[PDB]
């Protein structure tokens, strides 16, 4: 896959409710605030079961039991792409690439992390 | 005045 330019530090982020903040500075409570304020979006706590990297080239293949039920998904993302953990914020494979490219924090995505998801609601 | 502004959802995955 790719990566966006809102993970860049200094992004300007709408929350649910209209107010503005740095992509950095957001918060666990930011998104589930989000959520609730959302008339379509709910959250939905994703797991992660295991993490295959060097699956290709920049590339690592995470797989997640998603909400409930628990359902296993796999997903294919560039090393440096940060996911939001609950009460621990941004972490990904490769903490050190996505501090170097975006210039933020992070942490190291870890088997049995949960992860902020969303779907509809 | 407008600025160029991300929403919250586009941060998160949809799995």
């Amino acid at each position: 896959p790719t990566l966006p330019p809102y993970f860049m530090k200094g992004s300007m982020i709408q929350l649910a409710n209209g107010e503005l903040k740095k992509v950095e500075d957001l918060k666990t409570e930011d998104f589930i605030q989000s959520a609730e304020m959302s008339n379509d979006l709910k959250i939905d706590s994703s797991t992660v079961e295991r993490i295959e990297d060097s699956h290709s080239p920049g590339v690592a293949v995470i797989q997640f039991a998603v909400g409930e039920h628990r359902a296993q998904v796999s997903v294919e993302v560039l090393v440096e792409y940060p996911f939001f953990v609950f009460g621990q914020g941004w972490s990904s494979c490769c903490p050190e690439r996505t501090s170097q490219l975006f210039d933020l924090p992070c942490s190291k995505l870890s088997v049995g992390d949960v992860c902020i998801s969303l779907t509809l609601k | 005045r407008s600025v160029a502004v991300f929403p919250w959802h586009s941060l998160v995955p949809f799995l």
